[PDB]
DNA sequence: TCATGAATGACTATGCACGT
DNA sequence: TCATGAATGACTATGCACGT
């Protein structure tokens, strides 16, 4: 029996502990604003086809194939995980397209995994684009069988555009979502001005990304816990839900509410209420009902009574109920496997970082492949020129092995290449086809010197970025929903 | 009128419409499919009762056992109506009481069972017409340009698709006909739109001709004698599909 | 709003209800032996490539592929239904090969699903043998996405093999589980036999059937029960576990239990002990004690009192425990899609039925492929015997079309063989593999002959059936575990 | 001294053994529903107990004492190892003189060891002292030779040294079936749980020693306490150099 | 004291037929 | 009354940090 003091043990197991829930579980990468459940959970479905392009898959081969390949945890969580990614009042731009019951912005639960069918979203389809083009590092899953992406591609800013909150040891992080048009002109800044300091791109990126952008709308209030959160990356925003006056046709007033701010359950906040005027605390009240569906949206009817001043209980909503509530931003993401608050500036700077990285080794990818296919191509039309001695050097072969000796020797031609000419089907002999070849040389090598090109020029690099992404935000951009207003 | 809940089952989504005249009363099977018709629904003439499980067979279980029964108290105590002797219609908190299951094979053995409860329990419900059953959606047609269509059965399916094709109309052929395999598939809108919405729901209300020849149905079908049903099936099943023609 | 009558609808919905579990869920198909969940499970696994030439997969995939393809209920009843398949004291000869915790006899339940993994068995594995070669009926799955099978080759009887028990409606199945080694002996003899009769048949084969053999081992006293069960196909098998009497050295003795009776939980059976001694109806009965172990197996010790006779102790047991217990069997299984209680003879005659059925349809796909393929080659051998011609054709052709038809007028072929003619590589223009072409075809013209041979010829089929069987019996046949004694 | 085991006021958890002895006996704490279902099939009933903890359990740093008390998991280990707690504390009524804490090999067993570790020194601190709280090792890998007796790994080292070794006495594995990896306790079965952490024969324990309580309480309360700033700077101040404790 | 969300599943009740 | 076995998922408690 081997003794061990527990300071050691207790110091060292809660370390570990620690750390991989900084770096592995709680929080996000800052490169495409994911947790490793949301990583995994995309590039399952991603890998098992289940895309837009396609019939919703049964949530349960989802949940299925992350728990066996890459998440060696519960399916119930998993399903929770990718459940939440589904709904449109948790994330401003939902990566997973959820059919069936996946609950409600109050306490009615989402279905269980057996009743929904699930795939990914467009967007999600940009999140992975070209992932397969070694854009992005791959490492071996949790028991070696097969590769996971470390990072996706994210071809747009998906940590600012669907925040992140999450709670881990020592620290958390709690981000908001914003408008993905707002980011995109931040970028295209970010992009143009590569040069710019730290200073001045804070001040250009701050006057384009006017504030957060919830997917549950209501109001933002005041502008300084929004310049916090960009300056410092920590700031309290302050949150409204909108509230309309209507009267009867007795004379009686009575409030109606539509939205409520981010993260406000529903049905929390009715029984908030009405536990808050059974026994006083809001007076002036004088009838609570719930006129919502899914219609009409929320409508929350407040009737209020004939001695009751309409904002006088506004405010006092306000005050005693999450109708007015705030966010407490905290801007914690993971940098290069190191826990890190970020100003606005940097999160939008290291995001731009890896694009040009994503780009820049999707060129190295396809120049590499283009020179393979260019290298046989080339092999193929030294064979069309002596065809004839070729195919009779084939022909009076024994074996297969003589005839490709006998190739290279032939033709003063690579293995590789030979073993093309040997795999040549008896279809590309025809003119026509002997012609294709020639000709997808001159295609190829077209392709291989513009590669290049790209590879020697920053500014074309930029250029992909920010067309590319152009065309994402064009397609999938969205109006604000958040309405920014003064004190 | 009668006070909704804003003392009755902690399942039940009450609705807001204090007359019972125009209250509405969805029994539902499953929590997932009770929980999106709660969304779904017009919560001011439609209340949602999930119920959770098959129902006990109260032909075959003892009396106390069924009073015993989570499910079944709900029910009783929703309805607000007592049950056999003690069963006053003037208590009733809803004039229509919707039974909404799946199309399968468990949602008619569930159908059973409820009405098996109702004309045991409290038949004057039946009688007097207050009892109805909801044709759930069996296929979504999904035009590319066009709204999207419901069927309530294959032939349906391949009427209206015939129809949209000879329109113009197209479908994808990977997405296509969604087939629905039970209520707890579907979400809000498409339960309201299909099953819920009085201007096209498709009800069918439940009608009592000759009480003693129910009666014996009732108790062969459900009792314990099984030598009864087994030879009822075997009689029976063979003409199943004839009984409407 | 249309009005139904309550007698048509109760009527219509429960015979709807009836049927659908008499035919399609709780009884099994006679052929195969198998339920639909069963059989929907196995080849999913099967089709997932789940198999034992490979590591196990998450059990969680299995569910996920079954429930998403082919059986559209809920994912913990399919995993209940995958683990009791893989659970030796259930099943005779288990069909999943389970990894982790999947229980035990008593009350301690499997591990969830995210613990544990499966694949098929290599018996499993003779289940679904060849079922690739149109050697059963397919059908659509729930929403026509997918085919399914409606019956498992099942190169091996395994109704009577694992038996089945199955409440559904106005009936119930109970067959019990029986030895393959055995069960072989009765289909050889019903294959040289063909002809004899139901008399003859019953009575051949219940002279080779000896009984039921339980995976829980145990014994089975008298032989009435077992004889009705085969004639009747009802019968009450008296069973009865395993009692050994030790005399300890202080001088008393005690009863040790080794084994019990098929589905006698091993912890109620302890439970029940205790309880009727609790109240005091086992007397003499002194001490209680598990010494159960997974090294030593079931080990109930039983100390009685020093003024107690232990027959009389043991006869006891036999009348006031499951000691000893009655198996009510009940031969009923689905035949054509018919519920119906049958013979011994009728069984087995059934299931070799199916098996004459599988090889003749077997026979004729591969007869059928055997055709196309030398169909093929005869094209093949034809552009070698004229080689120098073939090639100069495809090159003067502006398309591969002109290539082809001129192929057509060259040497009289077909637009499949042109093809086939087309695709050819250089590689096969060496001398071997021309030579391998030519051998191709006279094998495979050897292998129809063969082929058309066994259509034309019952005995043969017969013979391959009994070849088959006696080589999947040699392999995975065991030895009896049920004692048969006399009353 | 001898205590009578539970056969048909104790845990309902609890899978007890038959020895009356303490000093013979044994009290496995499992990770886990599954884990400890297996246990329970492959220990020795005679001088083994299974007590298994569902979920994580509660910090009593964090937690005040009546929500502790009320917890469902503490009251199981309280009342299961008969002794008090505090100044109640009575060695005397230990029911088992071997407290073996068992968790996955991975990150959240790590964790669970440190909440009980926690339990156990500000509740039941002698249990410590005394040297009745072992640790059991779990193995990391199962190397299924085609040929021979198949090989438990406890470490990716060990694995690495037994796979050479093997190959190189021309043993054979499968490219597929191969080396099994254990992701948690649950993932074994009886058997497996018997030969590399139960067998006392073959068994990894390790002895939770105490040197410096006063060090101890201060390190209990940095990482386990209210106080968060500590511990986020204790973090980020040690976990660099948490591979160097040994070296 | 409550919410967040990514981690660490057993229990609870019925239908159905048949034999204790 | 209980066991059999395929059918018809919500509720229950902790860690962890942070803000009202
Ligand atoms: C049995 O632990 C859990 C509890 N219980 C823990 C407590 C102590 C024992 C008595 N019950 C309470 C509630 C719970 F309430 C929820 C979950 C849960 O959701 C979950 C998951 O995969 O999502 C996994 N587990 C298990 C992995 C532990 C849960
Ligand atoms: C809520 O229904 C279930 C119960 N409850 C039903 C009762 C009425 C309400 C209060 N609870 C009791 C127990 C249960 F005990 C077990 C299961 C179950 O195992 C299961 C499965 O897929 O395996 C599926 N379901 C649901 C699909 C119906 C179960
Ligand atoms: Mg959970
Ligand atoms: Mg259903
Ligand atoms: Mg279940
Ligand atoms: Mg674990």
């Amino acid at each position: 029996i081997e003794p061990v003091d527990i300071e050691q043990e207790m110091q060292r197991s809660y370390i570990d502990y620690a750390m991989s829930v900084i770096v592995g579980r709680a929080l996000p990468e800052v490169r495409d604003g994911l947790k490793p459940v949301h990583r995994r959970v995309l590039y399952a479905m991603f890998d098992s086809g289940f895309r837009p392009d396609r019939s919703h898959a049964k949530s349960a081969r989802s949940v299925a194939e992350t728990m066996g390949n890459y998440h060696p945890h519960g399916d119930a969580s998993i399903y929770d995980s990718l459940v939440r990614m589904a709904q449109p009042w948790s994330l401003r731009y939902p990566l997973v397209d959820g059919q069936g019951n996946f609950g409600s912005p109050g306490n009615d639960p989402p279905a269980a995994m057996r009743y929904t069918e699930a795939r990914l979203t467009p967007l999600a389809m940009e999140m992975l684009r070209e992932i397969d083009e070694e854009t992005v590092d791959f490492i071996p899953n949790y028991d070696g069988r097969v590769q996971e992406p470390t990072v996706l591609p994210s071809r747009f800013p998906n940590l600012l555009a669907n925040g992140s909150g999450g709670i881990a040891v020592g620290m958390a992080t709690n981000i908001p979502p914003h408008n993905l048009r707002e980011l995109a002109d931040a970028v295209f800044w970010a992009l143009e001005n590569h040069d710019a300091d730290e200073e001045e791109t804070l001040a250009a990126v701050m006057g384009r990304v006017k504030g957060p952008d919830f997917p549950t709308a209501g109001l933002i209030v005041g502008s300084q816990g929004t310049a916090d959160a960009y300056k410092t990356g920590r700031g309290s925003i302050r949150m409204r839900g909108v509230v309309e006056v209507e009267e009867d046709s007795r004379g009686r007033t009575s409030l109606v509410i539509t939205e409520l701010p981010y993260q406000v359950n529903h049905d929390n906040f009715i029984t908030s209420i009405a536990e808050q005027v059974r026994d006083g605390k809001l007076a002036g009240i004088s009838n609570i009902e719930d006129q919502s569906s899914d219609r009409v949206g929320l409508r929350i009817v407040i009737e209020i009574k004939r001695d009751a001043v309409a904002k006088v209980v506004i405010n006092n909503l306000y005050k005693h109920t999450q109708l007015q509530t705030s966010f407490g931003a905290n801007m914690l993401a993971i940098v290069d496997g190191v826990p890190r608050t970020l100003r606005l500036d940097q999160l939008i700077r290291y995001y731009v970082d890896h694009q040009l990285d994503v780009i820049v080794r999707r060129t190295t990818y396809r120049l590499r492949k283009a020179n393979e296919r260019a290298h046989i191509l080339r092999g193929l039309v030294k064979a069309l020129d002596a065809l004839d001695e070729v195919i009779a050097l084939i022909r009076a072969s024994e074996t297969v092995d003589i005839a490709r000796a006998g190739l290279i020797e032939l033709l003063d031609i690579d293995e590789i290449q030979a073993q093309a000419i040997l795999d040549m089907q008896l279809r590309r002999l025809a003119a026509l086809e002997r012609q294709r070849i020639i000709d997808d040389l001159a295609k190829i090598e077209a392709e291989i010197a513009d590669l290049e090109d790209i590879l020697a020029k920053p500014e074309r690099q930029r250029g992909i970025v920010r067309d590319e992404l152009a065309e994402i935000v064009d397609r999938h951009g969205d109006d604000r929903r958040t309405r920014i207003i003064a004190i | 009128a009668l006070v909704r809940r804003k003392g009755l089952p902690g399942k039940l989504a009450d609705c807001r419409s204090t007359d019972p005249r125009k209250s509405e009363l969805y029994v539902v099977e499953g929590d997932s499919a009770g929980g999106s018709a709660k969304s779904g629904r017009d919560s001011m003439f439609q209340a949602i009762l999930p119920l959770r499980g098959k129902i006990i067979n109260v032909e075959k279980a003892r009396i106390d056992r069924v009073l015993k029964n989570t499910e079944v108290q709900a029910i009783i105590t929703a309805l607000g109506t007592g049950i056999h002797d003690e069963f006053d219609i003037g208590k009733l908190r809803y004039h229509k009481i919707v039974l909404m299951a799946d199309a399968d094979v468990d949602g008619q053995h569930i159908s059973t069972l409820l009405l098996t409860l109702l004309f045991r329990f409290m038949r004057p419900l039946i009688e007097n017409g207050h009892v109805f059953l909801a044709q759930p959606p069996l296929y979504k047609l999904k035009w590319q340009r066009s709204d999207p269509e419901f069927a309530y059965s294959d032939r349906e399916r391949d009427g209206l698709l015939e129809a949209g094709l000879k329109a113009g109309k197209k479908i994808n052929k990977e997405d296509g006909i969604q087939r629905y395999k039970g209520l707890g598939e579907m979400d809000a809108k498409e339960l309201w739109e299909t099953t819920m919405d009085p201007s096209v729901r498709v009800l069918r209300q439940v009608t009592l001709d000759d009480a003693a020849a129910a009666d014996e149905l009732f108790s062969i079908l459900m009792g314990e004698d099984v030598d009864a049903r087994r030879s009822f099936i075997t009689r029976n099943a063979k003409d199943v599909r004839f009984l409407d023609v």
